[PDB]
């Protein structure tokens, strides 16, 4: 619980750092049409942090 | 000598620790569905099920729904093949009763 | 090892009043009816499950019974529109069960 | 809990059950919702609530036991 | 009330208890889209502007 | 089973609400004896009260006994 609860605070930026470095290189044009639906594009990084 | 006291000071804890957690899952199995029981205090339109239950009595209208072919009898004269598919629909209203009120029951 | 890890061992007593779990049926008393509204929609959807083969016959009406297509087609919808006038508020609460 | 089905009888008398709109969820606690008639109909309502509560209470009955 | 039998095993062997502290966080991942917005949607203006 | 219960749900569906509880029950045995299957249930809608009183009173919430059968009865005790 020291880390399982804290890893929630990590993915506030963990699903962002790898997303910005490489994922945004093919998702920034997508975000114009993904300005609402991007949470589905977010599931592949948030559940990884659940471990 | 001390096991009747300290090895048994948990005689009054294993009774409790085992028991207390038992009455936990049953309540937790209904919280995700409890929103509709609580977000719908005035929206208990489970009443609208019976305000919309009128889906049943139109089974009578199903007895006389396909009878619009009869006035234009010459239409099926050139379309004699379609009536074969219409055969399996005339008697559904008998058992539609069970469903069209199950539509709201 | 029991200096501090007994906390979870001694926390088992504050949850003694938890025996109230029998109230679990109380939402099931209601929300099942609330999702019955959702269950009615699939039973509303059962209107066409014998009629899905009738749409095969209904497809052949407008080409032939063009004028009669406005007296038999919607007549099937009459037992599906027999609920729509209070279906919107039904959807307003089964969405808490579905949406 | 059978008194919840008593509040059901307010179905056809729906215009009087307007206050019984929220308890459409809280239906188990209908005993306290009808607390006022309890003192006048406790005799009729003593037998259902007793055995109904005995089902959970029955778990404690066995606590008594060559060279 | 056998339903809560595993909940006693959720006390000392409570790996499950700390395991689902993320699924409810995952349940608010839609609310985390705003948290996603402060950095990801800031890259939207990179090509928008 | 109360509130907006005997005003909108009850009267427009007198042939529909208050007999749908046993519409699956009586369809085979009792709703088929007469030649007019469905129209007889309009008269059977009256007699449906005699064979089964209580779920009629489960108006807004749990009158839907065709799929509330495990829930109409458990409201007695559970």
């Amino acid at each position: 619980h020291r880390n399982k609860r804290e890893i929630v605070k990590h993915h506030a930026k963990d699903v962002e750092l790898q997303r910005r470095v490489f994922v945004d290189f093919f998702c920034n044009p997508e975000r114009l049409r993904n300005q609402v639906r991007e949470l589905n594009a977010l599931v592949r990084a948030r559940q990884a942090s659940s471990s | 000598e001390m096991q009747k006291t300290w090895l048994c000071k948990r005689c009054e804890t294993m009774n409790a620790k085992l028991r207390v957690l038992e009455n936990v899952l049953l309540l937790e199995t209904y919280t995700p569905d409890s929103i509709s029981a609580l977000h719908n205090i005035r929206n208990y339109l489970v009443e609208a099920t019976e305000e919309a239950s009128a889906a049943y009595n139109k089974a009578v209208t199903r007895l006389r729904e396909y009878q619009g072919v009869d006035p234009h009898f010459d239409t099926i004269a050139r379309q004699y093949h379609d009536i074969v598919k219409k055969l399996e629909n005339m008697q559904w209203t008998i058992h539609q009763v069970e469903m069209d009120l199950k539509s709201h029951d | 090892v029991m200096a501090v890890k007994e906390e979870q061992y001694i926390q088992q007593y504050k949850k003694y009043e938890m025996l109230l779990n029998r109230v679990g049926y109380t939402p099931k008393i209601s929300h099942r009816e609330l999702v019955e509204m959702a269950e009615h929609r699939k039973e509303l959807d059962k209107m066409t499950k014998p009629v899905l083969d009738t749409l095969r016959s209904y497809q052949d009406l407008p080409p032939d019974k063009a004028l009669a297509a406005l007296a038999i087609e919607d007549k099937k919808r009459q037992f599906t529109a027999a609920e729509k006038y209070l279906e919107e508020v039904l959807q307003s609460a089964l969405e808490t069960n579905d949406e | 809990m059978s008194s919840a089905r008593l509040c059901s009888l307010v179905a056809e008398l729906g215009y009087e059950g307007a206050g019984k709109l929220d308890p459409d969820s809280f239906e188990w606690p209908f005993q306290y919702d009808d607390a006022r008639p309890i003192l006048d109909w406790i005799c009729s309502s003593l037998r259902p609530s007793n055995v109904l509560s005995l089902a959970e209470l029955s778990l404690y009955e066995q606590f008594q036991r060559i060279k | 009330y056998v339903r809560g039998l595993l909940d006693e095993w959720w006390e000392q062997p409570a790996s499950t208890v700390v395991d689902w502290v993320t699924v409810d966080g995952q349940s608010v991942a839609a609310w985390q889209n705003h948290v996603k917005q402060l950095l990801a949607f800031y890259d939207k203006e990179s090509l928008r502007t | 089973m109360q509130s907006l219960s005997s005003s909108a749900p009850t009267p427009e569906a007198i042939l529909e609400w208050l007999q749908k509880e046993m519409g699956y029950r009586q369809l085979g045995p009792y709703n088929g004896s007469s030649k007019s299957h469905v129209p007889s249930i309009d008269a059977i809608r009256k007699i449906c009260r005699g064979n089964m009183i209580p779920i009629w009173n489960f108006l807004i919430n749990r009158v839907k006994s065709e799929k509330t059968v495990e829930r109409i009865r458990r409201n007695i005790t559970v």
